[PDB]
RNA sequence: UACGGUGCUGAAGCAACAAAUGCCCUGCUUCCAGGAAAAGCCUCUAAGCAUCAGGUAACAUCAAAUCGUACCCCAAACCGA
RNA sequence: CGAAGGUGUGCUGUGAGGCAUGCUGGAGGUAUCAGAAGUGCGAAUGCUGACAUAAGUAACGAUAAAGCGGGUGAAAAGCCCGCUCGCCGGAAGACCAAGGGUUCCUGUCCAACGUUAAUCGGGGCAGGGUGAGUCGACCCCUAAGGCGAGGCCGAAAGGCGUAGUCGAUGGGAAACAGGUUAAUAUUCCUGUACUUGGUGUUACUGCGAAGGGGGGACGGAGAAGGCUAUGUUGGCCGGGCG
RNA sequence: UAAGGUGAUAUGAACCGUUAUAACCGGCGAUUUCCGAAUGGGGAAACCCAGUGUGUUUCGACACACUAUCAUUAACUGAAUCCAUAGGUUAAUGAGGCGAACCGGGGGAACUGAAACAUCUAAGUACCCCGAGGAAAAGAAAUCAACCGAGAUUCCCCCAGUAGCGGCGAGCGAACGGGGAGCAGCCCAGAGCCUGAAUCAGUGUGUGUGUUAGUGGAAGCGUCUGGAAAGGCGCGCGAUACAGGGUGACAGCCCCGUACACAAAAAUGCACAUGCUGUGAGCUCGAUGAGUAGGGCGGGACACGUGGUAUCCUGUCUGAAUAUGGGGGGACCAUCCUCCAAGGCUAAAUACUCCUGACUGACCGAUAGUGAACCAGUACCGUGAGGGAAAGGCGAAAAGAAC
């Protein structure tokens, strides 16, 4: 998805890595009850974050 | 019978523990060799 | 520590030897004195710790060069 | 650079299967392969509650060697060997007897 | 004021067990696991923020890691604190 | 009534005497062997600031984080294999 | 079509040994003539492991003490329940510090651990459990002492020490009663409290420290007097009529 | 580079991926909690407590940066005390700590041997301390030599267990000279001319060649035994590849490789080539290292123990000449020869291996080999420094024994 992201503004990225916070958050209250059969899930949402951190890295000082 | 070790904490870490063994330079050696011999436990200290 | 300023003497070890050739260590201490100098250029006197042949230098070269040579090697007087 | 693959037609070279033939089925890491209907073993499955598993003498297959099958050849009749090469700036398989591309 | 980022990271898990069930039906206070240098402020702002739920006040503790045996290697497990959240009376939450 | 307990209910609830080694007592009396320190606390001003801050006055509101809290503790859990 | 190794047998050499072969074993061995040695073990109160002997012997860890009924169970002297009996009671009771670090509670299991059995356990496995403005630490302050900028001293390492900064075993703000969990409670809940900080206020109007002063701030023994904790008796209230 | 992947005990679950942002491998980046030199202050390491400033606030608070010490230089400030200096506050630069051995320096034992023991030996060893580098140190004759000559240092073989030293005991033990490895010479004590002339360091660029992923890489079938063929027996083929490892028993031709031939977007080592910054070459005139050389007293180093003892170093007290001069040639003198101390720099041959890669072994094969083939510096023991084990093998394949 990096390619996709890096086509973006600082404020856009910043959005777009809170709502992936919120989703990462949501699957962490579903994992820990019974809900969440799709355990991928989390691992990919974090990874997404690194993803779009490492962007904010990049576009602010590099 | 009051047996030799008589232990507490705050004793024991002064005596033996990390900093003291700073402190000095013979403590400090002690460290060293200890790491060099690969001790997990490189001192007292919890 | 015990070292001559100017000539930088510090103690050497060597031997007592007795009659018998016992040798023993010892040490050689330099004869050091806490002197003030005149310096007549900066109109002050200035203490060093320094040696009867260190003074005796300073009396040859002047105190000022003495001071200079010091200063080079990074000591402060 | 890996000569046997997952959906190659193969024949057995050695062992109690061999020189029956069958697709690979899957390739394994350990550089072993499990070949459908080759190397077959008679496992006693032991039942669990859990997981709908009644437990009995399943018929299941093994895996084997890929220095023990070969990449049969269709036109020859025949077991060959794999080499490589570059056709228009991408590698291919190709039979060593009768040097023809594996497609 | 804590930051959205924080707060969200706060906060790991309910609780579930027989006294925590108990606390919520009785007491209207939840059990949650939640990050071990979470602060009680910090966690108050994140259920406050997270849930839609108004705080009364949080209580904290720090719950030790058992020591276990795997076969014949020894192990700890983790360290984690756990908050009681005491919910203002009539705030119901799913 | 899951024989573990749970829910409701609930009378009187006074007086005298005795009484510590505990409290008044960091007191009092006495003795010589002549009995910590520093902060909190109260107070005084200096440089300062000067009709601002600061101080005390009540009243309102917010605040009090962090770590410990199980259990043994004259002992089968600590020091003695 | 069975290597080394293991184990029998037969033959053979003056001896160290050699050859052959049955069984076991399941993959290596090596003639000859040369070459090199970690080259030969019964002893060293040798070293390491294994296994004997004494021997099914001594002992089973305070002479506080048990008995029976029922339960569960494959099985009960030992576990649970009950009724008796006995022991401690300035402790063998209750609550802490130190030290330990989950031993707490529940379910479950009995190989090992428990000086016997064990259904039991501080044993195994899983789950649960520790809630603080006012308790303690942290924090402010210092003692003995420690470290110590500069400094003084010292072949080097380093020693001593000023300013300082650390250091409790001492000084420094504040919470009680009841109720509750299988397991926490001055921490949860119920009631009724207190503290010292900010911030804002209106009201007033000399505030201000690294400084001054007070205070904090202190020994042993003795003697009482006033008290309470607590206990006894009576009254009261409930129950009883052997 | 790919058709398979999501490390291991260790399966499963939920998934991703298949011609190219799945996974894997390599370059350059990003992130990089706390403790630790630890550096904002403190501290019982992985914890406690700040200050200042810049931004934000839903006004409850947040965030993130900076704040050690010393040295050096600079700026401002600044006592007694007039000027000054000490001191003080900022700023910049560097340092600090760790690390196997080797290296140089500062200190420096004893057991032991001498059949006792004290000189002596062990030994400038062990050890402690400081400092450095990839090597270090040494180094460009005030050196040897012998009346012939050599031509800085270092290292190897000889000289030689010689000459010597030595309670002339035990022991210690050269040099000259010869053969080799490697070889390199320069600058300042200073000013004149000429002005960018060789060389060196940092730093870009270019070329070559490594290194850090990789790619291709030959040729075998039948039959007998057997659980299985790579074995037997047949008949073939490859070989700049019969190194090695695996594969159901022993495989050149089944697999991975091997010989051989190729490969780098990016980073980077070493050579030369070249630009820029600093550095000054050649010429003439000179100048030619003083508390120094020597000496006395005391020690130490030189194979050399004070001896008839040259030479070097210096704790102590002295103290020249200064090239018409001075040093040395093993007491000392005379002659001759030979060199120029009291300022520096300097590659190579030499020393070592914590570590990386490749290959080898009349080295070990689980009481061996590392202490450690195994989750070992672990368990366990000890207040602590410290000590410190045991423990490898089912099978070809779990087909690990349903009922």
């Amino acid at each position: 998805k990096a390619k996709e992201l890096r086509e973006k503004s600082v404020e856009e990225l910043n959005t777009e890595l809170l709502n992936l916070l919120r989703e990462q958050f949501n699957l962490r209250m579903q994992a820990a009850s019974g809900q969440l059969q799709q355990s991928h899930l989390l691992k990919q949402v974090r990874r997404d974050v690194a993803r779009v951190k490492t962007l904010l890295n990049e576009k602010a000082g590099a | 019978m009051k047996r030799t070790f008589q232990p507490s904490v705050l004793k024991r870490n002064r005596s033996h523990g990390f900093r003291a063994r700073m402190a000095t330079k013979n403590g400090r050696q002690v460290l060293a060799r200890r790491r060099a011999k690969g001790r997990a436990r490189l001192t007292v200290s919890k | 520590s015990r070292v001559c300023q100017v000539t930088g003497k510090r103690p050497v070890t060597g031997n007592n030897r007795s009659h018998a050739l016992n040798a023993t260590k010892r040490r050689f201490l330099p004869n050091l004195h806490s002197h003030r100098f005149w310096v007549e250029s900066e109109k002050r006197f200035v203490t060093l710790r320094v040696s009867a042949k260190g003074m005796r230098v300073i009396d040859k070269k002047g105190i000022d060069t003495v001071l200079a040579e010091l200063r080079a090697r990074g000591e402060k007087y | 650079a890996a000569k046997i693959r997952r959906d190659d037609e193969v024949i057995v070279l050695t062992g109690k299967d061999k020189g029956k033939r069958g697709k690979v089925k899957n390739v394994l890491s350990s550089g072993k392969v499990i070949v459908e209907g080759i190397n077959l073993v008679k496992k006693h499955q032991k039942p669990v509650p859990a997981l709908n598993q009644p437990g009995g003498i399943v018929e299941k297959e093994a895996a084997i060697q890929v220095s023990n099958v070969a990449i049969f050849n269709a036109a020859t009749g025949k077991a060959d060997r794999v080499g490589f090469r570059f056709e228009d700036g991408k590698k291919v398989r190709f039979f060593k007897s009768n040097s023809e591309t594996i497609k | 004021m804590i930051r959205e980022e924080r707060l969200l990271k706060v906060l790991r898990a309910p609780h579930v067990s027989e006294k925590a069930s108990t606390a919520m039906e009785k007491s209207n206070t939840i059990v949650l696991k939640v990050a071990k240098d979470a602060t009680k402020a910090e966690i108050k702002a994140a259920v406050q923020k997270l849930f839609e739920v108004e705080v009364e006040v949080v209580n904290t503790l720090v719950v030790k890691g058992k020591v276990k045996r795997h076969g014949q290697r020894i192990g700890r497990r983790s360290d984690w604190k756990k908050a009681y959240v005491t919910l203002k009376e009539g705030q119901n939450l799913d």
